[PDB]
């Protein structure tokens, strides 16, 4: 479900601190997020991060 | 920043440090109880830190205040980034003085050329991560429209226009966004986005402030 999208922190220049899926590490990790322009691999906790992968 | 220099302490008295648990972003003091920031550095929960030059240490006359309202510009657009401005209100006014106080709207957009001072805790690296304790500053030039257009070909909406360096080496940086671009005793800018920080031919996108004076008095009106 989150092997097939990387990790992008965007062009903005905020430090929003979030989860996504490390495909090649196989977890969930912390990132930081500019605050835009986001894909989908992106989640508020490692708990909705989890859930949403498997 | 990165390329600046650190700011003598207290000598922008305007620039605040949004916490919510570290450092996020930058902001303006604009009156006792508000603040100007980017809209994407919204967060549900916020602390202003008021008064700050070295950010990891207590130096006794910071003011630290919660955000009792963070309003975004209603018209933010998630997509394109057009109108990437926020205002907040302090939960209780801040007490003015040497180290704490406002910077004036402005009066007309900047023209091109004219020199700017940008400041924050941002990255000071083009490739890697150093973010600074003590707040950074930079002198940079409004760009014309057009290098703007040329520089971000598409991306460019009205509300946004560009400050630094076609060279690169010298721009703002992550951890700056919603931080000030002051020109001539005035907020004419706030920190956004770019490809990047101080590289060559990308340079900062920063939210005209001059567009947003009206919507600034009416939402401070509105909400007292
Ligand atoms: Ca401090």
């Amino acid at each position: 479900a989150c092997a097939n999208l990387p990790i992008v922190r965007g062009p903005c220049r905020a430090f929003i601190q979030l989860w996504a899926f490390d495909a090649v590490k196989g977890k969930c990790v912390l990132f930081p997020y500019g605050g835009c322009q986001g894909n989908g691999n992106k989640f508020y906790s490692e708990k909705e991060c989890r859930e949403y992968c498997g | 920043i990165v390329g600046g220099y650190t700011c003598e302490e207290n000598s922008l008295p305007y620039q605040v440090s949004l916490n919510s648990g570290s450092h996020f972003c930058g902001g303006s003091l604009i009156s006792e109880q508000w603040v100007v920031s980017a809209a994407h550095c919204y967060k549900t929960r916020i602390q202003v830190r008021l008064g700050e030059h070295n950010i990891k240490v207590l130096e006794g006359n910071e003011q630290f205040i919660n955000a009792a309202k963070i309003i975004r510009h209603p018209k933010y657009n998630r997509d394109t980034l057009d109108n990437d401005i926020m205002l907040i209100k302090l939960s209780s006014p801040a007490v003015i003085n040497a180290r704490v106080s406002t910077i004036s709207l402005p009066t007309a957009p900047p023209a091109a050329g004219t020199e700017c001072l940008i400041s924050g805790w941002g990255n000071t690296l083009s490739f890697g991560a150093d973010y600074p304790d003590e707040l950074k500053c930079l002198d940079a030039p409004v760009l014309t429209q057009a290098e703007c257009k040329a520089s971000y070909p598409g991306k460019i909406t009205n509300s946004m226009f560009c400050v630094g360096f076609l060279e690169g080496g010298k721009d703002s940086c992550q951890r700056d966004a919603g931080g000030p671009v002051v020109c001539n005793g005035q907020l004419q800018g706030v920190v956004s986005w770019g490809h990047g920080c101080a590289w060559k031919n990308r340079p900062g996108v920063y939210t005209k402030v001059y567009n947003y004076v009206d919507w600034i008095k009416d939402t401070i009106a509105a909400n007292s």
